[PDB]
C-alpha cells in the first residue's frame, strides 16, 4: 500500500491510485487504467503501458517493483503509450 | 443652507494624533497595520478618488435597498425559479454558497483596514467598505432564502462555507489568503485592488447582464444593485499602492499583487469560466470566457499597473496562455466529479455547443472533445457508471482545486511537485508552487482534501466517507443539470 | 434524498417562522469551525495566533454565541432607514438653524467654549470608531459583529457632524482656528488627557470582552456623559439650540448602543463566572473614566456639579446590568 | 415622545367655523355642495373609516412610488412589451388611452369636494383624495410614455380624451356627468361610491392579476399600486350616503346610487367585459366577465346597500340577465368598427375559444356564434371587405354606446326611444332611457356621435369624415389584434 | 400610415427632450377643449354655465396657458420625496423637544399668547386649503391646477402640524382649553376678523385669476408675514424654539408657493392689458390685507412695529413681481 | 332622404341607414340588408323581408313609400323574415 499521483496519457487531471509496494510496474499501470481507460481515454492495444517518474522524465521497466523504485508517498507518474 | 462637501471633507479624515500613553506600534501593531516602516505622517498622503460622507451613504443605499427589495417583492410569486433554464438554477445556487459568507467574511477584512490603518482616508472609506459588506452577505441570504422550499441545495447559500466540500474549502483558502490573514495594507491591496477592482466588478456587470438575458430579473437587480456599491470600497487598493512604490517599496508591493492576481485567476477559473462557456444556453453567449478576459480584466489590470508604476506579473505570457485551458479543465472536473458539489453541473457538449466551443477555442475538440468523446459513448451505449469516479484527483496545494490541463492529441497535464521538510506537496501551475515557495510558514502545515484522505483523517477512508465529511448527502450532491437531455441527440 | 426545508438547516425547530434578522445575521462567522485552526491555512500564522488567543482564550465565556440577538432587531436595510431620517433631521438641523444665522447669535464666551470643548471631539469620535470597529472583527459571534457593526458607523456618524459643524463655525468664527486647533487641544489640554490615556489604552485591549467592557461598557458612557450630556445641557443653557439638539440626537445612537451591550451582558450572566469575569474588567478600567471625567467636566462652568452628575449617570449604566 | 394617533386626530378635521362676513350660502353655493338643506351642524357627523394624515401619508405614497418606479427602472430595457401576447398589448393601450387623464380629471373631481363639501372630515379625505389622483394621471403617463416609440398608437395614452372618437366620448360622458359636473354631495356618491367602491378598486385587483399571468410586471406592479390609494378616498361616499339616509333623503340618495352604477356598468361592459371574455389568452382566463361580476361586483354591492339603508336599483333583475349579453354586443361592435378606437381588437373566436365560450354562456353559439360564423366564412372565402362597415350604428342617447343586444335564434335587440321637445332620441337600455327621463334638463341639447354626423356637422359626411373628425389615422387605427391568425384554424 | 413619435404629440419639436415633468403635467385638461359646452353633456348645466363664467370669461387671458410650468417642477413623485424629508426634520423635532418636555418650559405669558395668537390658525389655515383648493378646479390649465394642487396639501399640512401642537399643548397645559377654544378665538377675537373677513370673502371670489390674486397674491403673504414671520420671531424671543423652527419650516413651502405664483404673473404680463386687470384685484383687496394685518399683530408684543415689518415684507412680495 | 335606424332580424345592432323618401318599403328592407345580410345574418330565400315601425309594432307592406309612412327622421324600423 503506498499511494501515487497518475498523470495518465492523454488525460486532463491527475489523479489519486492507491497501488501496492509489490504490484509491478505493469500492474501499477493498470490500476490507473481503470481510471483513466473508457472513462476519459480511448484504450490502445497496438500499444503498451509505461511507467515514469513525473518529476525528471524517468522510466520504469514493466516488471519493476513499487518497492525497489524508490518513490516518495504520492509521487506523481506519467502512465503513457509505447510498443 | 448647507455646505458644499468639498468645503469641509478633509476634516472627516483630519485623524491622527500622537499617541503618549500608549506607544505608536502599540496603537498600530505591524502585524496587524503592515505599516512598514513609513511614516504615520506619508500615510496622510493616501486619498481616495471617491469621496463620500455618512449621510450621503445613508441616504442612497435606502433608495438602493428599497428598489431591489421592492423588485424580489413584485416578482417573488410569479416564481420565475421553477422554469429558469436549469443551466441558469445551478448557476445561482453556485453563486450563493461561495458568496454570501465570504462577502460577510469581507466586512471583518475592511473592519482590519478600519482600525488598524494609518491613512484616515483609509480608515473611513473602510468604514463604508464594511457597512457594504454587512449588506452584501445579507441581501445575498434574504434572496436565495425564497427557495429553501423547493431544493435542499438553496440551504447551501447559508451551508456552504461552513463545511468541508472541496470548492468550500477553495473558497476559504482564497480568502483568507486574501483578506482575513493579512495585515491592513495587505487587505487594501490584495483584496479591494486585485480582487474587487480586478475581477468582481467586472464579473457583476457580466452576471447581471446574463442574469437579465436569462429572463431572471429579481436577481439581474440583486446583482447589479450589488455591483453599484464595488467602487466605492474597491478604490482603497490604489491610494496604498501609490504611497508604497513612492517610497522604498515597489518590490513588496509588486509581490503581493503578484500573489492576489493568481490566486484570483485561479479562483475564478473554476466558478466563472465554466458558467460562461457552458451552463449558460448558446443562444445566449455574447462572448468566451476567453474573450471576456480579455477585453474586460486584462487590458484593465495593464492599465492600472502602468498608472501606478508596477509592471506586469512574471507569469503573464503564461496567464494569457492558460485562458484557453484552465476553465474547461475546471468544468471537465467539476461535471465528472459533479456529487461533490451542491448544484447540477450542466455538460454542455452539445453538437451546436461542440462547435460554438469549436469557433472560440480552435483544436478544443482534438483536445477537450476527446474526453467527452468516451463520456457521450458511454451514456448513448447504456454504461453511465464511468462517468462518476472511484478516486480522488490531485488538488493542487495552494488553490485547492485539481492539478488539470490539456488532454487529447495535444496533452499537457503537469504536476509542479515541492519538497518541502519531509513533506511532498502538488502544485497545479508554475504560480500555485511559486506563490507557496515566497511564503512557506504561511502554508507549510496545511493540508488539502486529498491529505486529509491520506493522512486518515477521512473515516470511513473511501469515497461515501469524504460524502460525508464534506457533509453531501443526496438531495444535495449534484447531477447534470439537463437530466442527460443533450444525449439524445447522439442516442 | 434530503428534504427541502422551512427555513435555514441552522433554524429549524425554532417554533417562530424566522425574522428577517435571524435569517441575514445568524450563525455568520467560520472561523471559529475549527478553534486550532480558523483560517484555512498554516496553523501557526500571526492572525491563527491572534484568533485564538484574543478570541477563543477569552475568560469570557458561553458555549453558544451564536444564541445572541441585538434587542433592535438591526439589519442592514433597518439601519438605513433608521438613520436615514435621523439624518433629514439633523442636516435639517444644520440647514435651517444656519438659514438664521444661529452661529452668529452665540457669544464670545460660548465660542471660546466651543473650541476647547466640542471641537476636538473629532479625535475622541474617532477613536471610539476605531475601538467599535476593533470589536467588530474579534467578536466570536456574527450577532455579536454586526452589533458591533452598526454601532461603528454611528460613531462615524457622529465624527461627520463633528467635522461639518467645525467648517461653518471656522466659517462664522475665522479668527479662532477652528479645524486647525483640535489636534494639539486634544493631546495637549489637561481637559482632554482624562480621556485619551483612557481611549488610547482601551484601543490596545486586545481580547474581545476586555475591549467589549474597556470600550462599551466603561469608556463610551463616560464619553457620552462627559461630551453628550454635560456640554449638552450647557450648550443649551448658554444659548446654542443646535448643540443642545444636535448632541441630544445623537444620545439616542448611544441608547442604542446601550441596549446591545446590556444585552450581551444580560447573555454571558446565564454562566457561571462572568459577572466577576467583568466586575474584575469594569474595576481595571473604570477608575481611567472617573479620571477622564475629572479632568473634563472640572474645566467646565459648574465643574464640581457635572463631575458628580456625570459620574453617576455613567455609573448607572453598569448597575442596571449587574 | 410622539402622541398616538388616536389622541389628536379630531383636531385635523375640527375645521367649520360660522361665517359672518359671507353668508352659509354664499360661501357653500347649494349647486357646489349641495348640503341639500341638512345643517352644517349634522354634516359633522361624517366619519371616515379609514383615517390617514399628512406626514404617514407623504410617507407611505414615498415607498409606494419608490418601489414602482424602480419595477419599471428595472424591466424598461428587458422591452417584454415586443413580445407580449397582442391581445395583451391592447389591452393596454385600451387602459392607458380611457384612465389617463379621466384618473386625472378625478383630482378636480375630489378638489370639489374638497372646497365645496360641508363635512370637514370628507374636506380632508378628499384633499388625499385628490393627491391620489394627481399620482394615477401622472403614472398612468409616464409609463406608457417608455413605448411611443414603439406605436403611435401609445401617444394615445395622453391624445384619446383629446379627440371626439366615439370612446372618448362615451368616457366623457360617464365622467363627466358623474365625477365633474356634480356638487360635492353627489361626487361623494357617485363616484367614490359607486364607481370607485363598486367597480375600480375589484378591476383594478383582476387587471393586475392578469397583468402578472400575462408575464407583464411593469404594468403588474403599476396597476396593483394605484390600487392601494383606492380605499383611502373611495371610502368616502359611505358617510354621505350615511348622513342623506337619517334625515329626510333616502330616495334622492337612493336615485343617485341607481344612476351611478347602470352607467357604471355600462362603460364597464365594454372597457372590461370584451378583455375578460376575448382579449385574454384561453389558458389565461381564470373565470368569466360574468362570475367575475357575479362574484366580485354584485354581492358587494348588496352588501354594502343592505349595510347603508338602502335597496336595490329597480332595474337589478334586468341587470343580472344582461351579463350573459351586453359585452358580447360591446365586443362584436368593438371589433367589427375596429378601425374607429386606437387599440387592435381581438377577435378571440377561435374553436376552443368558442366551447369555452359556450361552456360560460350557453347557447352563445346559437346566438352571438351566427354572426361571427358568418365573418368567418367572409375571412376563409377571401371576401374581407364584408367584414368592415359602411355605416354607423345607432348610440344610445346616453351611454354613447351603440344598441345591441342579442342576435341570432334569440334575437332581443330594442332601441328604447324617446321624443323629447321635437327631438327623437334613442336608449339602449330601460335604464339608459330613465336615466334621461328623471334629468332631462341635464341631457337635453347633448348630441351623440350618430346625431352630429345627420346635423351636418362631420364634414365630408361620409365615412373618411368622421375618420378625421375622430382624430383617427391609419396607424393609430384599429385591426384584428392577431392578423386574422385564428382564421386558419377554419381555412 | 402614422409614425411612432420621439414623445407626445403635443410635444414634438421642443428640442429639449421633454422632462418627466413636461411628460406628466401638460395639457391635461380637456374642458378647455369646448369653451361653449365644456362638459360633454347638455350645455345650460349650472357647472357648465360656472366653468364659461368664472373661467373662460377670465379678464386675465392669455391664448396658451398650457405654455405654464412650474419654476420648481413639481410631480406628485417629487413633492412627496421633498416633504418626505422636511416632514422627518419636523416629527423630529416633534419628537426631541418633547423629550426634553420643551412644552413645560414656557411661561405662563407665552402661553396665554399661543392659546390666543397660535393654534386658532388651525382655522385659517384651512380655509387656505378650500381657497386653493378651489384655485385647483377652475384653473384654466393642467400646469396651474397642478402647483395648486401642491400648494394645497402644503397647506394641509400645515393644518396638521398646527393640530398635532394643540393636543400636546393641550397635554401639557389642560387648564387652558387648548382645541376647544379656538373657534371662539377665530370667531371673536378683535386680533382674528382682520383675517377671518378678508378670507371669508376672498372664499368667494369665483374667477380664477381674482381667486389667484385674492387668495395667493394678497392673502397668502399676509398670513405668511403675521403668523410665519411674526409670531415666528417673537415665539423664538420668548422663550419657544419649537414654534420658533416650526414657523420657519413652514415658510420653505410659503416661499415655493410664491415661486409659482410669481412665475405666472411673469406669464401673464407677456399680454397687454394683465398688469392693469390684476393691479385691479390687488387694490380690491389689499385694504382688507391691511386690515387683516393691523388687527393681528397690534394685539401682539411690539405691536406697532410689527405691523410695518409685516405690511413692507407683504407688500415687497407683489413689488417684486410688478 | 331620410335616415332611419335598422334593427336587422337575427343581427345585434341597429345601424344608421340612409333611404329616400320614395324608396318603397320593399327599398328600404334592400338599403338595410346590404349592411346586415352577408356581413352578419345569413341570406334566407324562402323568406321575404318586412319594414314594421320598431315603437309599436306596427307593419308595412312592401310597396308603401316612405313619405307615406309619416315615420319620424330616425325613426327605428325592424327588418323581419317573413313569407
Ligand atoms: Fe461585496
Ligand atoms: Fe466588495
Ligand atoms: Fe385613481
Ligand atoms: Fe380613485
Ligand atoms: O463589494
Ligand atoms: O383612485
Amino acid at each position: 500500500t503506498f499511494p501515487i499521483m497518475s498523470n495518465f496519457e492523454r488525460d486532463f487531471v491527475i489523479q489519486l491510485v492507491p497501488v501496492d509496494t509489490e504490484d509491478t510496474m505493469d500492474q501499477v499501470a493498470e490500476k490507473c487504467a481503470y481510471h483513466s481507460i473508457n472513462r476519459r481515454v480511448h484504450p490502445q492495444p497496438e500499444k503498451i503501458l509505461r511507467v515514469r517518474r513525473h518529476e525528471d522524465g524517468t522510466l520504469f521497466p514493466r516488471g519493476m517493483i513499487v518497492s525497489d523504485a524508490g518513490l516518495r508517498p504520492t509521487e506523481t507518474l506519467d502512465i503513457i503509450f509505447m510498443d | 443652507s448647507m455646505l458644499k462637501r468639498e468645503d469641509w471633507y478633509d476634516l472627516t479624515r483630519t485623524t491622527n494624533w500622537t499617541p503618549k500613553y500608549v506607544t505608536e506600534n502599540e496603537l498600530f501593531p505591524e502585524e496587524m497595520s503592515g505599516a512598514r516602516g513609513i511614516s504615520m505622517e506619508a500615510w496622510e498622503k493616501y486619498d481616495e478618488p471617491y469621496k463620500i460622507t455618512y449621510p450621503e451613504y445613508v441616504s442612497i443605499q435606502r433608495e438602493k435597498d428599497s428598489g431591489a427589495y421592492s423588485i424580489k417583492a413584485a416578482l417573488e410569486r410569479d416564481g420565475f425559479v421553477d422554469r429558469a433554464d436549469p443551466g441558469w438554477v445551478s448557476t445561482m445556487q453556485l453563486h450563493f454558497g461561495a458568496a454570501a459568507l465570504e462577502e460577510y467574511a469581507a466586512s471583518t477584512a475592511e473592519a482590519r483596514m478600519a482600525r488598524f490603518a494609518k491613512a484616515p482616508g483609509n480608515r473611513n472609506m473602510a468604514t463604508f467598505g464594511m457597512m457594504d459588506e454587512n449588506r452584501h452577505g445579507q441581501i445575498q441570504l434574504y434572496f436565495p432564502y425564497a427557495n429553501v422550499k423547493r431544493s435542499r441545495k438553496w440551504d447551501w447559500a447559508h451551508k456552504a462555507i461552513h463545511t468541508n466540500e472541496w470548492a468550500a474549502i477553495a473558497a476559504r483558502s482564497f480568502f483568507d489568503d486574501m483578506m482575513m490573514t493579512r495585515d491592513s495594507v495587505a487587505v487594501s491591496i490584495m483584496l479591494t485592488f486585485a480582487f474587487e477592482t480586478g475581477f468582481s466588478n467586472m464579473q457583476f456587470l457580466g452576471l447581471a447582464a446574463d442574469a437579465a438575458e436569462a429572463g431572471d430579473h429579481t436577481f439581474a437587480s440583486l446583482i447589479s444593485s450589488i455591483q453599484t456599491d464595488e467602487s466605492r470600497h474597491a478604490q482603497q487598493g490604489g491610494p496604498s499602492l501609490k504611497i508604497l512604490v513612492e517610497n522604498g517599496k515597489k518590490d513588496e508591493a509588486q509581490q503581493m499583487v503578484d500573489v492576489a492576481i493568481w490566486r484570483s485567476w485561479k479562483l475564478f477559473s473554476v466558478l466563472t469560466g465554466p458558467i460562461m462557456d457552458y451552463y449558460t444556453p448558446l443562444e445566449s453567449r455574447n462572448q468566451s470566457f476567453k474573450e471576456f478576459m480579455l477585453e474586460w480584466i486584462v487590458a484593465q489590470f495593464e492599465r492600472q499597473l502602468l498608472d501606478l508604476g508596477l509592471d506586469k506579473p512574471w507569469y503573464w505570457d503564461q496567464f494569457m496562455q492558460d485562458l484557453d485551458e484552465t476553465h474547461h479543465g475546471m468544468h471537465l472536473g467539476v461535471w465528472y466529479w459533479r456529487p461533490t458539489v451542491w448544484w447540477d453541473p450542466a455538460a454542455g457538449v452539445s453538437p451546436e455547443e461542440r462547435e460554438w466551443l469549436e469557433e472560440k477555442y480552435p483544436g478544443w475538440n482534438d483536445t477537450w472533445g476527446q474526453c467527452w468523446d468516451v463520456i457521450t459513448d458511454n451514456l448513448v451505449n447504456g454504461k453511465p457508471e464511468l462517468t462518476v469516479p472511484e478516486t480522488l484527483p490531485t488538488i493542487c496545494n495552494m488553490c485547492n482545486l485539481p492539478i488539470a490541463h490539456t488532454p487529447g492529441n495535444k496533452w499537457n497535464v503537469k504536476d509542479y511537485q515541492l519538497e518541502y521538510e519531509g513533506r511532498l506537496y502538488h502544485f497545479g501551475s508554475e504560480a500555485d508552487r511559486w506563490c507557496f515557495q515566497i511564503d512557506p510558514e504561511r502554508y507549510k502545515n496545511h493540508t488539502n482534501l486529498v491529505d486529509r484522505f491520506l493522512k486518515g483523517e477521512i473515516q470511513p477512508a473511501d469515497l461515501a466517507g469524504a460524502l460525508m465529511y464534506m457533509s453531501l448527502e443526496p438531495g444535495v450532491m449534484g447531477d447534470d443539470a439537463h437530466d442527460y437531455e443533450w444525449v439524445k441527440a447522439y442516442q | 434524498a434530503l428534504k427541502p426545508l422551512k427555513t435555514w438547516s441552522h433554524l429549524a425547530g425554532n417554533r417562530r417562522r424566522p425574522s428577517e434578522y435571524e435569517v441575514v445575521s445568524t450563525n455568520l462567522h467560520y472561523f471559529t469551525d475549527n478553534p486550532e485552526r480558523p483560517w484555512e491555512l498554516d496553523s501557526n500564522l500571526p492572525m491563527q495566533t491572534w484568533y485564538k488567543k484574543y478570541c477563543f482564550d477569552s475568560p469570557l465565556k458561553h458555549d453558544d454565541w451564536n444564541a445572541f440577538r441585538d434587542p433592535d432587531q438591526l439589519v442592514y436595510r433597518t439601519y438605513n432607514l433608521l438613520q436615514d431620517g435621523q439624518e433629514s433631521y439633523v442636516q435639517g438641523l444644520f440647514d435651517q438653524l444656519n438659514d438664521r444665522g444661529h452661529d452668529q447669535m452665540l457669544t464670545r464666551e460660548w465660542v471660546e467654549t466651543l473650541a476647547r470643548f466640542y471641537t476636538p471631539a473629532r479625535y475622541l469620535f474617532h477613536a471610539l470608531q476605531m475601538g467599535s470597529v476593533y470589536i467588530h472583527q474579534i467578536a466570536p459571534a456574527s450577532t455579536i459583529t454586526n452589533c458591533a457593526t452598526y454601532e461603528t458607523a454611528d460613531h462615524l456618524r457622529w465624527l461627520t457632524h463633528t467635522a461639518y459643524r467645525t467648517r461653518e463655525l471656522a466659517n462664522c468664527y475665522p479668527d479662532v482656528g477652528f479645524g486647525k486647533r483640535e489636534r494639539d487641544v486634544w493631546e495637549n489640554d489637561p481637559a482632554w488627557q482624562g480621556f485619551r490615556e483612557l481611549i488610547e489604552k482601551a484601543l490596545i485591549a486586545w481580547d474581545w470582552g476586555e475591549a467589549f467592557t474597556a470600550i462599551n461598557l466603561v469608556t463610551k458612557p463616560a464619553v457620552e456623559e462627559a461630551l453628550l450630556q454635560q456640554l449638552g445641557s450647557l450648550a443649551q443653557s448658554e444659548g446654542d439650540t443646535l448643540l443642545g439638539l444636535l448632541a441630544q440626537a445623537q444620545k439616542r445612537d448611544a441608547e442604542r448602543h446601550r441596549r446591545w451591550s446590556s444585552a450581551l451582558v444580560k447573555m454571558a450572566l446565564e454562566k457561571e463566572g462572568n459577572r466577576e469575569v467583568l466586575q474584575k474588567w469594569v474595576a481595571k478600567w473604570e477608575p481611567l473614566a472617573d479620571k477622564a471625567i475629572e479632568a473634563y467636566c472640572s474645566a467646565l462652568p459648574d465643574g464640581e456639579n457635572a463631575i458628580v452628575e456625570a459620574k453617576s449617570a455613567s455609573r448607572y449604566v453598569r448597575q442596571m446590568m449587574g
